[PDB]
RNA sequence: UUAAUUUAUUAAUGCAAACAACCUGCAUUAAAAAUUUCGGUUGGGGCG
RNA sequence: CCUCCGCAUAAGCCUGCGUCAGAUACUGACAAUUAACAGCCCAAUAUCUACAAUCAACCAACAAGUCAUUAUUACCCUCACUGUCAACCCAACACAGGCAUGCUCAUAAGGAAAGGUUAAAAAAAGUAAAAGGAACUCGGCAAAUCUUACCCCGCCUGUUUACCAAAAACAUCACCUCUAGCAUCACCAGUAUUAGAGGCACCGCCUUCCUUAAAUAGGGAUGGCUCCACGAGGGUUCAGCUG
RNA sequence: GCUACCUAAGAACAGCUAAAAGAGCACACCCGUCUAUGUAGCAAAAUAGUGGGAAGAUUUAUAGGUAGAGGCGACAAACCUA
RNA sequence: GCUAAACCUAGCCCCAAACCCCACCUUACUACCAGACAACCUUAGCCAAACCAUUUACCCAAAUAAAGUAUAGGCGAUA
């Protein structure tokens, strides 16, 4: 019954975790800054 | 109460920086940076000129500056105008007297069985069945498809009478023709910009139906008025317009004389379809507009009683219900409510068939109504054929 | 939330306007009013509550022809499409308003009392005392705000100086300048009380949804309680 | 999944490919008041009619030639009705669809879970001829059934995909322009208008001069095969019950100025591999080169009017059932 | 869920796949009805010379002598292109020598560069 | 919760402040809350 | 011999049983999905638009149902770009689960329940059963058959503890109580026949015996009441049926 | 991207009975009454049969919204990525 | 005798010194149309006080010393 909580959709993915949404708020900008500081290959989703 | 809430109204611009209020000093703005910064003054940008010039990025000038703008406001009737008072309003606007039923002159053209089409009912039934059931792979064709089809097939069926009537060779049904006619009514200038479709043009003008005595008898008839509804209601009040009378064709066009205007209300949705009264009003207005354009082209742009009245017919249909109109324009002196008046014979709500069953209704595994038209009325097609044959 | 009100249209029109349901939610997206949600899709017909609105470049009392009386999904009252001169507008229909009727909208406060015919609008100063009225303004030219629901009728209780006392349907007295316009008669659809919903589904169609947790305060709903005084603390819960 | 065969096509040598798909041999050749009426229709659509909105060259076909072709067909049918009684009772269709679905050849599924399995190659033509004429009595043959011709049907070694041709899965329709209940189920003449995408000017710019006649010929073959096949399948024939009489239809294809004329005789519905293994018959399409009806139109004058094109149109309209 | 693979036009739903391109430069615009109008001037016209009679070849004979690389400089170009005329006219308004005060008005403006390659 | 401590915040008033609205400060009363605690002995609990 | 399967679209995935060469649908190399289908649009400013749908014709309504165009001013070039494969996606898996839509209604499509043997026990599912027919058991659970009658609770249809509770609980029409006389972000583009909150429960009215042979079981001699209908609710019963 | 509720714009609902129904029987579809199997399972809630609803207070795809003392809740302290 | 077992530098730690072509904010890595939203606002709590409620050290701009002194503090933990 459970386990399939991920029902993928690229529209939702980009609108929820994308670069534009991350930059849309100061908190998300700090998210990107933390990922850059850590050296993440993928900064946003 | 004001319409449009503040939250939806355009936001007020932020207050100007106080630095702009100090006379002697030049504010330091981010204009030089070429991008916004929040700690510098907001520049005051001069309005940009080269913008609203490119064809794909064009802004039309204000209506006041347009070439045809006029302080006097015309009232235009176009194809998508729906008169509130309907036939009464159209009669007042066109200075017309209504006569119930088609005239005997045209009705007699189909009394003799020679004009009756061989296998007339069979062919008309096939036309109705093709339009309403057999037209497409879809089970139930929509009105947008079966109204033009029914009209065109009926016109072809009538045109088949070229055998008996060689005069039918001097006519042609043009499509997308557009006419424009302007005239005054009690200091109100009214225009009709008829677009519609299926103008049946003939090489010869239609014979007049009403005699001089009847035309003069129209003087006594009083033009019915409606209050407090102004006759202007539901007409597009426009200040941009052209007072030229356009018949829709360049000079020298063969088949110059309008014969029949085929107006069809083919909208799938009832609210997008004209009411029968409003359709009859539109027929009156378009027939009057075409007749008036013809009169202004022939006898000049002078308000006068026409020595030779101009006759224009019209058939307005929704695919099932038809309305037949013969309009005799016998005066271009429209401004006054007194004098000889134009006159229109109208036959209303002539239904070609009562209903059409695209699917066989089955109750308790028993077929009650078979597929096909029910209540077919050949009389309406007789009237249609009479209108087509008039003048031939 | 990215909520923009649907009430953005600026120009009055007769065409029904597509209205967006709210669900009881603020512009913040949080529930502000409980029990709202769903229901039949509706279109809004802009009602002109200022009955004395003379047309452009026109003035003085004017008459109007009732084109039709229609059910309004957004009101208890049924509305009337009414046309005057070269314009059409939606107004609130009175109890006996019929298609083809004639309506008078006047700003003239006659020295004598004007004969109050149901459905027409006169300044409250011109009406006889004791007349039933509806669509009452609070200020001259403000627009009708009171006595608008189906079957409601205020009473012109009194007229002294330039001030009239109206009895609102809640049986509360209201003072209004006599120059404010009101229409005579009770609002239409008088049987709105007697309508029986019959089943929960009909309310769901009307857009009312069963909703709980309507208070959001700690402990939920809590009726007011009288806090005893120190001398009275000894008698609050005397045992049997 | 079936190949969408487009009568009016941009593909090169599509006439040859359609000949293969159809089992049609193409044969070059054939098996005053009217002039005034034609000039009147031309001038009415080009000069006399007043256009409120400017006519753009990207819509010139649809706003000029389409009404022109409609007027030609309607007025000519009316005028020739005395000279052709069958034409009086005929149904004149304006842009009514013609659908034909058939199976031609086989293919081994190349990839997937169905790889290596045999699948019939299915084709669908969804045409919408500008005008068409439907009669209740079949036209006469142009040549006997089982008529052998030395010219051989082109052989295609490549998949239909190589000709730009794509597969879709949707309703399989076999339609003559009206439902089977319609008594007027046989075809007399189709009138086709090439779209602006297939302008002669654009075709000349992008291709040879032979590609214009290829476009005309491919449109003819596809459209007329579809119409005659639909007529035959309305009469009840199919691949396993082949037609006992040939089915005939004519077509004229115009770009607005240039007209070409085609006659088509369908002798086979047996197009599947099983029904075509020992099938000697083959469908036939006689065609003419595209000729300009007029050279140019200047203001109020039609310069270079060709009477022979109008005579060919009249001849098609005058063809009668026996 | 694949954060590492490059975002291309093959990935999203129909709107995404239609909207994203592959870097090809635009050739025109879209009108009503999604009809594409192609602007001729937007299409890069290849200016291909006539190679008939050309003596140079893709390769150079190894017999060619070695030389020292001397990258062209503004000073060198000025000396070899303007200095002779300047000296000849000084011994005996800089537009006469080739200088232009502004690039505006030219087809091939040097800055901001407005030509391909 | 009638356990203890508060009322910072809102809402009312009052007094000053700015000359009715609006706003600041200081009080009082509430609403809403917030923070915190659960002594010992007697199989357990009630009452002790 | 088997399948509510299959084929397509959408969404998702992203080369994931094509060829060749090495290994034991893996590795490497090579190849491939070609636009007409689909996506990617609109030159604006104004002004316009009451008249559902349901074969839309009668009849039938209430829950009242986007369909946005035209006039003037601008406008001339023309088919670019992108998706197109697969045995596939979400469930850690080559997972009996989840998975929108169009068509086929048993397939023209798609598949294989048995690695080989033997024929023990125990276990699971199924089939048949003498005579009997609930004596089983907490309980007719399950199975087989097909019926009867009555109580308690809840008016009813619905909702709920995703994953031990589907109910008598929650909701619900109906009714009652309390609060509110009013505009431009909810309530509401509403206005006391309205709105919000709480309670209650549709509605309507009045004010020792029987059952069995044995029966801790069952049924009957503002409130009080009234069970029409309904229920995988909780008890009881006739008859039948049955491992 | 689960789930709860909501917003916008969609879609589905055979056949029979009945006749405009929160109607009856019963597919698709939704659910989850009872039993059995399974219990590191096919499955971190499934399977088989049985059963309830199945034109509605229905089911459902897409996009959006409400966020932690908060949301949402036909109140089960239920649900808000096992 | 299998599985294994062993290895030494890949680098790292602490100091010192020194101040360190094209594409991409729209669905990022997307050649190419009407902007305007544009930022600033005491940390709290864990914890110690053997509960807890006032209170309970925390990049300071010279180390040491004055000095854990003066002071503060439910005058107590402590500061
Ligand atoms: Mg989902
Ligand atoms: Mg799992
Ligand atoms: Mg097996
Ligand atoms: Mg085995
Ligand atoms: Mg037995
Ligand atoms: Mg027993
Ligand atoms: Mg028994
Ligand atoms: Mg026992
Ligand atoms: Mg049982
Ligand atoms: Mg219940
Ligand atoms: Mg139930
Ligand atoms: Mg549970
Ligand atoms: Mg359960
Ligand atoms: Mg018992
Ligand atoms: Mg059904
Ligand atoms: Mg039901
Ligand atoms: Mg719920
Ligand atoms: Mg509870
Ligand atoms: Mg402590």
């Amino acid at each position: 019954a459970r386990g399939n909580e991920y029902q993928p959709s690229n529209i939702k993915r980009k609108n929820k975790h994308g670069w534009v949404r991350r930059l849309s708020t100061p908190a998300g900008v700090q998210v990107i800054l933390r990922r850059m500081l850590k050296g993440r290959k993928s900064l946003s989703h | 109460y004001e319409w449009g809430v503040r939250s939806t109204r355009k936001s007020e611009p932020p207050p100007l920086d106080r630095v702009y209020e100090i006379p002697g000093l030049e504010p330091i703005t981010f204009a030089g940076k070429m991008h916004f910064v929040p700690w510098l003054a907001r520049p005051i940008f001069p309005p940009w000129d080269r913008g609203y010039k490119d064809p794909r990025f064009y802004r039309s000038p204000p209506l006041h500056e347009h070439p045809l703008y006029k302080d006097q406001a015309c009232y235009i009737f176009h194809h998508r105008c729906r008169l509130l008072e309907g036939v009464k309003q159209a009669l007042w606007l066109t200075k017309t007297k209504l006569i119930e039923g088609l005239p005997e002159k045209v009705l007699s053209l189909v009394d003799d069985p020679r004009n009756h089409i061989e296998n007339q009912d069979e062919c008309v039934l096939n036309v109705i069945s093709h339009a309403r059931l057999w037209q497409t792979t879809e089970e139930i064709p929509k009105r947008e498809t079966y109204c033009p089809v029914i009209v065109d097939n009926l016109i072809q069926l009538c045109k088949s009478q070229i055998l008996k009537h060689p005069s039918l060779a001097r006519r042609i049904c043009v499509q997308n023709s557009t006419f424009s006619a302007t005239w005054n009514r009690e200091s109100l200038l009214l225009q009709v910009r008829g677009s519609g479709g299926a103008r049946l043009s003939t090489k010869d003008p239609l014979p007049t139906i009403a005699s001089r005595e009847e035309i003069e008898a129209t003087k006594n008839h009083v033009l019915e008025t409606f209050y407090p509804i102004s006759p202007i209601i539901d007409l597009h009040e426009c200040n941009i317009y052209d007072v030229k009378n356009d018949t829709g064709f360049q000079e020298g066009y063969p088949y110059p004389y309008p014969h029949t205007l085929y107006l069809l209300d083919k909208a799938n949705l009832r609210p997008h379809r004209l009411q029968p009264d409003q359709l009859r009003a539109k027929m009156i207005l378009f027939a009057f507009g075409s007749a008036l354009a013809q009169a202004r082209l022939l006898y000049g742009n002078d308000a006068k009683v026409l020595e030779q009245p101009v006759v224009v017919q019209s058939v307005g249909t929704d695919g099932r219900v038809f309305h037949f109109l013969v309009f005799q324009l016998n005066t271009t002196d429209l401004d006054c409510n007194e004098g000889v008046k134009n006159l229109a014979w109208v036959d209303s709500d002539q239904l070609l068939y009562q209903h059409f069953w695209c699917l066989p209704v089955i109750k308790k595994r028993v077929v009650v109504e078979p597929v096909g038209p029910v209540g077919f009325k050949p009389e309406t097609f007789r009237k249609f054929l009479a209108l087509y044959l008039h003048g031939a | 939330a990215n909520f923009v009100s649907w009430k953005s249209r600026t120009k009055y029109t007769i065409t029904p306007v597509k209205m967006r349901k709210s669900g009881g939610r603020d512009h913040t997206g949080r529930i502000r009013v409980h029990g709202i949600g769903g229901g039949h899709k509706q279109r809004y017909r802009m009602i002109d509550f200022l009955r004395f609105r003379p047309e452009e470049t026109k003035s003085g009392p004017f008459e109007e022809k009732v084109i039709q009386v229609r059910y309004d999904p957004c009101r208890s009252a049924d509305i009337a499409l009414v046309a005057g001169g070269s314009r059409k507008r939606w107004i609130i229909a009175t109890e006996n308003m019929q298609a083809g009727d004639t309506i008078l909208n006047s700003n003239h406060i006659g020295r004598m009392a004007v004969a109050a015919r149901e459905g027409d609008a006169h300044p409250l100063g011109a009406l006889p005392v004791g007349t039933l009225i509806n669509n009452v303004e609070s200020e001259p030219g403000r627009g009708a705000q009171y006595i608008r629901a189906a079957g409601t009728c205020g009473v012109l209780l009194r007229k002294v100086n330039g001030t009239a006392i109206i009895q609102l349907p809640s049986k509360r007295q209201m003072q209004v300048l006599e120059t404010c316009v009101a229409t005579v008669g009770r609002v239409s659809n008088v049987d709105h009380n007697k309508r029986v919903i019959g089943k929960a589904g009909r309310n769901r169609w009307l857009g009312k949804r069963p909703n709980s947790g309507r208070w959001h305060r700690k402990g939920g709903w809590a009726g007011r309680k009288i806090r005893p005084l120190p001398p009275m603390k000894s008698y609050v819960k005397l045992p049997s | 999944m079936k190949y969408m065969v487009y009568p009016q096509t941009f593909a090169l040598n599509a006439d040859r490919w359609y000949q293969y798909f159809t089992k049609t041999v193409f044969l070059s050749g054939l098996p005053a008041a009217l002039r005034a009426v034609a000039c009147d229709c031309l001038l009415q659509e080009h000069f006399y009619l007043r256009r409120r909105r400017r006519v753009h060259r990207y819509e010139e076909s649809e706003v000029i030639s389409l009404p022109f072709l409609d007027q030609l067909v309607s007025t000519l049918v009316g005028l020739l009705s005395p000279h052709n009684p069958a034409l009086a009772a005929a149904a004149l269709d304006y842009r009514c669809p013609v659908h034909f679905y058939w199976v031609r050849g086989e293919e081994i599924i190349p990839r997937g879970h169905r790889r290596g399995r045999i699948d019939d190659l299915r084709y669908q033509i969804d045409d919408k001829p500008n005008n068409q004429i439907r009669i209740s009595k079949q036209l006469a043959e142009f040549v006997p059934l089982d008529y052998s011709v030395p010219i051989e049907i082109p052989t295609i070694k490549c998949k239909p995909d190589k000709l730009p041709l794509f597969k879709r899965q949707y309703e399989n329709h076999i339609f003559v322009g009206s439902k089977t209940a319609d008594p007027c189920c046989y075809g007399h003449t189709q009138f086709h208008l090439l779209p602006d995408k297939l302008r002669r000017e654009r075709l000349l710019r992008q291709n040879c001069a032979d590609q214009i006649e290829v476009v005309f010929r491919a449109n003819a073959i596809a459209s007329l095969f579809a119409w005659t096949g639909a007529q035959a399948m309305y009469q009840g024939f199919w691949s396993e019950a082949d037609v006992t009489r040939p089915f005939v239809s004519q077509a004229v294809i115009t770009d607005g100025k240039y007209f070409s004329f085609f006659c088509y005789q369908l002798n086979t519905l047996a197009l599947t591999t099983q029904a075509d293994q020992n099938n000697p018959r083959k469908n036939i399409c006689w065609g003419t080169q595209s000729k300009p009806l007029y050279e140019t139109i200047e203001d109020n004058d039609v310069k270079g009017f060709n009477d022979d094109v109008l005579l060919q149109i009249v001849h098609f309209l005058l063809n009668r059932p026996k | 869920a694949d954060r590492m693979s490059k975002w291309t036009s093959k990935r999203g739903p129909r709107s995404f796949r239609g909207r994203k391109g592959r870097g090809a430069k635009g050739i025109g615009f879209l009108t009503s009805g999604w009809r594409f109008v192609q602007i001729k001037e937007m299409v890069p016209e290849f200016v291909v010379p006539d190679l008939t009679g050309f003596k140079l070849k893709p390769y150079v004979s190894y017999l060619a002598p070695e030389s020292e690389e001397t990258p062209l400089t503004a000073a060198q170009l000025f000396s070899e292109a303007v200095a002779p005329a300047i000296e000849k006219d000084f011994k005996d308004n800089l537009e006469k020598y080739g200088f232009e005060p502004t690039q505006e008005g030219k087809l091939f403006q040097l800055y901001p560069r407005n030509f391909l390659r």
